[PDB]
RNA sequence: AUGCUGUUGCUGUUAAAGGGUUCGUAGUUGAACUGUGGGCUGUUCCCGUCCAUUCGGAUGACCCUGCAGCCCGUGAACAGAAACAACGGGAGUGGGGGCGUCCGUGAUUUUUUACUGUGACUAAAGAAGCGUGACUAAAGCAGUCAUGACUGAAUUAGAAAGCAUGGGAUAACAAAGGAGCAGUUUUAAAGGUCUAUUGGAGAUUAUGGAGCUGUGCGACAAGUGCUUUCCCAUAGGAAUGAAGGAGGGUAGUCGGGGGAGAACGUACUGGGGCGUCAGAGGUGAAAUUCUUAGACCGCACCAAGACGAACUACAGCGAAGGCAUUCUUCAAGGAUACCUUCCUCAAUCAAGAACCAAAGUGUGGAGAUCGAAGAUGAUUAGAGACCAUUGUAGUCCACACUGCAAACGAUGACACCCAUGAAUUGGGGAUCCUUACGUAUCUUUCUCAGCACGUUUUCUGUUUUCACGCGAAAGCUUUGAGGUUACAGUCUCAGGGGGGAGUAC
RNA sequence: UGCCAUUUGUACACACCGCCCGUCGUUGUUUCCGAUGAUGGUGCAAUACAGGUGAUCGGACGAAAGUUCACCGAUAUUUCUUCAAUAGAGGAAGCAAAAGUCGUAACAAGGUAGCUGUAGGUGAACCUGCAGCUGGAUCAUUU
RNA sequence: CACCAUGUUCAA
């Protein structure tokens, strides 16, 4: 995903946009999915990086992924 | 001036396909920077050097002299201006109606114009912080 | 001048074709719920009710006749509608305070040519067929 | 604005060929559109075409031997798998005999009919017949 | 059935339908460029020397994709440069150097997405169908054959997303905005930093490997000449290009474009000043109305408020409403000219903004003329109308509000291609498919090296009678309603039989 | 008064003795407004609170009855919100029906050209003022 | 440019 907001205290979250192809008219459309990500100190994504995450258990209401690389702008 | 107003104007400067100087000029490229350069500390703008040096030192094009272009070569000195010389223009010609305005107040038609050209500063700014000719906190005055 | 093609196109044009669908009067009453609240059967076929009174209504030019038909309320809404009794004869099988079962004729609740405002029609009285106490296949109890 | 280039461009070929010109002048030019063309050579629906430089983008003078009926493009460019070539030969050409759609594949500009023998799949640029 | 919901695939000048005009966000769409290589071998005329005089003659042309090997741009070699992209607790008991694998671990500088080709996984019933005379068929999975035999129940499509892998055209995300910038090796020397062996293990201990930085020195490069460049007698030149896309600049300008000051012009009224005398007015005919306390008329003048005749047109300006005397001013606008500058900044638009005729509204002015309402005459069967005489609100200005037009071209915006002949407005320039060519008129002591014209080019604008083509037709036609069943350049708004009804909430 | 031809306009077509508009009467229908009347559910949160669960005591005969507190919470009642239905004096709009009344507005220069916007007047079509339009009855007259 | 309003219902 792409970093969206690093608001919270070591949660980003995360932004996964993709096309999704309408069968009937047969052209794509812009949608997003928002994932909340929980995200260590070992890391520090500006908004706009990209970041590689890592399904693990539930760790809060909405945190079901963890950050594993940043790659950075 | 297409973008705002009906005006489908074609006049322009067509640049010439054969680019080399045209051999029986003997000035240096590196005169022809310190000519450039000696303009931008007696007040000219980019675009009002390179006439003079057309009109009467026989450069044209700057760019086929000396390799590089005239406000590169003025960004090279330190010599650039503070802002753009686009939206050099544009804030002083909006200046200029809105002191107008100020005692004109029906002024129907400066009216109409002025949110014409503000829509070009407010549309130039834009590239202008994109690209980062300009700062992100520019916003202009009015 | 008519509509969008682009490759990621696709929420404009289903956006403008739901909405464009509402002005199909197929449509719009197949999606709306004015179609069934209002009609005067439960937006079901065949729906019984009570003989209320025998009334003539005069045909539409050109022509020129009474047509003989009944004024029913129904059971399952309390709804009175008018219903047309077909054949020559057949208001000699309905009296007042009889059940009829009552259908409409033709066009989906849009009143057959000649008769004006009447777009029902009885199919049976007293639990024995219209018709059939028409061509004396069998008659009426009690 | 001029949006498509290649759209442009056959369109003008298109319409010079129904009023039965020798030549037509194409502005602009791409590395698109002269591969486009260079299919339309090969089997021989132009002639010889000749690209102009400027500095800028190209013009291209495309000699016209009367063989072209119809040029078009296809807007947007739509993605065509190997089981969907049936499907586009029976919308935009006359005939399964003759006619051609054209195809940008992973191996090149190519004509529908040398990518099903390739066993290839592309978008589609356009047609001429 | 219904291309009557249109992605394929609909309509929108007049049939229902382009929204009054601009700006404008979300949105959708968006100009070109960095390249796909090469070698060998196959596969009769006409042009001249004698005749003839507004018409004849004997006398140099042309004709004979296919397989292999490429430092795979050119440099540079004859493994080095170019371009590239250590664990035995490992391997069915470890397959004296080289070669090359396997497995797992460390150190070294980075490219994705859509698309597309192959796969891997994906319950039957249902769909498609392979066998088979349940008597046929709908079925079903069965059965078929001469102390048991060959057994059958084959196979295929099944949305998107998920998994693996290779192809690199088109597009996409991201970043950059280019002064904001990323010298390689031999050699010996100085200083200085926190593991493996000596039989093991523990504790001390100097030497050394490889790395750290400040040097001298030996080779070779360098995409920008330092044997230079300035001074005077010290990295600064290596960057695609400049879109018949936008922006900005400079230049004489052009126009009923807009704002502000003054000043003119007749006229409609109303006044007095001069004179006249018997009716003027008005109409299809009249009558309301004015008039011997002098109407109408005539002359000069004054006042006030509107309005700028003719010139005034298939003319100009403006985004549309709209704009028509003059002179002095204020800020602008487009076009044109250009070898100026910039370098993708754009197109179009829900939401949101600012304008918007006339009538209307509010508060102040103004109040000449015309004049909804109203009043009188008349016409009429009636006249609440047309016609005549009046007359309030209004008309006109200032500042607010409204935002309702046949706001029209009943025609959305931006590009593209598109035959012909008169004109017109502003700016500029000349006087076997050809290697080029034509210039008059008249005014001219100062907004005067001037003004207008003539012939010809060319850009921008408003158009006209004229080739395709189109349309149900009327008609449209580089100004599309053309380039459309041979149907896809981009975006946007509206329509879906007539009503009810632009009504009700 | 009529007829014939040409031009032009037309909503006429058994064709101007044509067609056609509104008010008003009669009958029937479906909506809307309306003092007032009233129904079924939701949600909101307020108390009261059945039961139980856990805890604390209890300890008749280890362990029942019972205390007390916390929690889950049905139900009851009230407060507004909200959705769906419903009665109503009276006041309207619309539509539909064989031949009732009043005019004549539109179609022709429809006899005052029509029509758009707006404002005011009128039994009723409509008239009137102002600025637009031609879809006009003119593609046209200081060259 | 005085006034000049209207002709029931189907059908042929
Ligand atoms: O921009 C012009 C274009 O480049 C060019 N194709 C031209 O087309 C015609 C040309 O038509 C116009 O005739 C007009 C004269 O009646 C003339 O206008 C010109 O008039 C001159 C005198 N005033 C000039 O001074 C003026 O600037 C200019 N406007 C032409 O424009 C014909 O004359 C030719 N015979 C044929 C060309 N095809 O028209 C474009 C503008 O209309
Ligand atoms: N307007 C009323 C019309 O009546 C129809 O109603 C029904 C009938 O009128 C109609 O019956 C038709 C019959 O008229 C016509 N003459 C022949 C046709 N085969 C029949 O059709 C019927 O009978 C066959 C048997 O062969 C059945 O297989 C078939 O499914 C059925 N539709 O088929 C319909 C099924 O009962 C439509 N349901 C209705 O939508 C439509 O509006
Ligand atoms: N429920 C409200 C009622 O509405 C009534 O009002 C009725 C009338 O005022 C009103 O009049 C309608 C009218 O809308 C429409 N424009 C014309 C229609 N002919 C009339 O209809 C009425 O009048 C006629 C008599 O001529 C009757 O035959 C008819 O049944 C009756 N509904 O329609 C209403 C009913 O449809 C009464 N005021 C009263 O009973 C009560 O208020
Ligand atoms: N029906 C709704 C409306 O009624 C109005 O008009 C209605 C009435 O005013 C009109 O009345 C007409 C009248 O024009 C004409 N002068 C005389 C004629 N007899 C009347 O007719 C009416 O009444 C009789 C019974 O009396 C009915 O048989 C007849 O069907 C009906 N039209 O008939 C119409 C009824 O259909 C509007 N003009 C119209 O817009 C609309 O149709
Ligand atoms: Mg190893
Ligand atoms: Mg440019
Ligand atoms: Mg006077
Ligand atoms: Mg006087
Ligand atoms: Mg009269
Ligand atoms: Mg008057
Ligand atoms: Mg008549
Ligand atoms: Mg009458």
């Amino acid at each position: 995903g792409i970093v969206h907001s690093t608001k919270m205290h070591r949660t980003i979250v995360i932004r996964r946009n993709y096309l999704h192809f309408i069968k009937k008219y047969q052209r794509y459309q812009k949608r997003h999915k928002s994932l909340a990500v929980h995200c260590s100190p070992a890391f520090d994504p500006k908004q706009g990086d990209e970041v590689v995450v890592g399904q693990c258990r539930p760790l809060s209401k909405t945190i079901r992924y963890n950050v594993l690389e940043v790659v950075s702008k | 001036v297409r973008m705002h107003g009906n005006g489908r104007g074609k006049a322009s400067s067509a640049l010439p396909y054969r680019r080399t100087p045209p051999a029986w000029l003997k000035i240096a490229s590196r005169n022809v920077v310190k000519m450039v350069c000696k303009s931008s500390r007696k007040g000219m703008m980019p675009s009002q050097i390179g006439m003079e040096l057309r009109d009467s030192m026989g450069i044209a094009q700057v760019k086929n002299v000396t390799g590089r272009k005239i406000l590169r070569i003025l960004k090279h000195s330190g010599l650039a201006p503070e802002i753009p010389e686009d939206l050099y223009f544009l804030v002083k010609r909006a200046t200029q109606m809105r002191k107008h305005l100020e005692r004109h107040t029906t002024d129907r038609d400066t009216k109409y114009r002025l949110i014409l050209v503000e829509s070009r500063i407010h549309r130039l700014a834009r590239y202008y912080k994109r690209v980062k000719q300009l700062p992100p906190t520019w916003k202009y005055e009015s | 001048m008519t509509k969008t093609n682009g490759q990621n196109a696709a929420r404009k044009l289903v956006r403008l074709r739901r909405r464009n669908r509402w002005a199909d009067k197929g449509w719009k009453r197949a999606h709306t719920f004015a179609a069934k609240k209002a009609n005067p059967f439960g937006g079901s076929s065949h729906a019984k009710g009570i003989v209320l009174e025998k009334i003539g209504v005069g045909a539409k030019q050109p022509n020129s006749a009474i047509r003989k038909c009944v004024r029913v309320q129904l059971i399952k809404n309390d709804k009175k509608i008018i219903a047309f009794v077909p054949n020559d004869g057949c208001l000699h099988f309905i009296e007042e305070n009889d059940e009829v079962l009552v259908s409409g004729f033709g066009r989906s609740g849009h009143a057959v040519g000649d008769i004006p405002g009447v777009r029902f029609k009885i199919v049976k009285v007293s639990s024995v067929g219209l018709y059939a106490l028409y061509r004396q296949k069998k008659e009426k109890p009690r | 604005t001029m949006m498509s280039v290649l759209a442009n461009a056959l369109r003008t070929i298109a319409s010079a060929e129904r009023r039965g010109k020798r030549q037509v002048l194409i502005r602009p030019s791409s590395k698109v559109v002269v591969k486009f063309l260079q299919v339309m050579q090969k089997h021989g629906y132009i002639g010889e075409f000749e690209i102009i430089d400027d500095h800028r983008a190209g013009k291209i003078v495309v000699n016209l031997n009367g063989r072209l009926n119809k040029c078009g493009a296809i807007c947007p460019r739509f993605d065509c798998a190997t089981t969907d070539y049936e499907k586009w030969m029976k919308n935009i050409l006359p005939s399964r005999q003759f006619g051609f759609v054209v195809l940008t594949t992973s191996l090149g500009i190519m004509d529908h009919e040398e990518a099903r023998s390739r066993n290839t799949g592309g978008k589609v640029l356009g047609f001429f017949y």
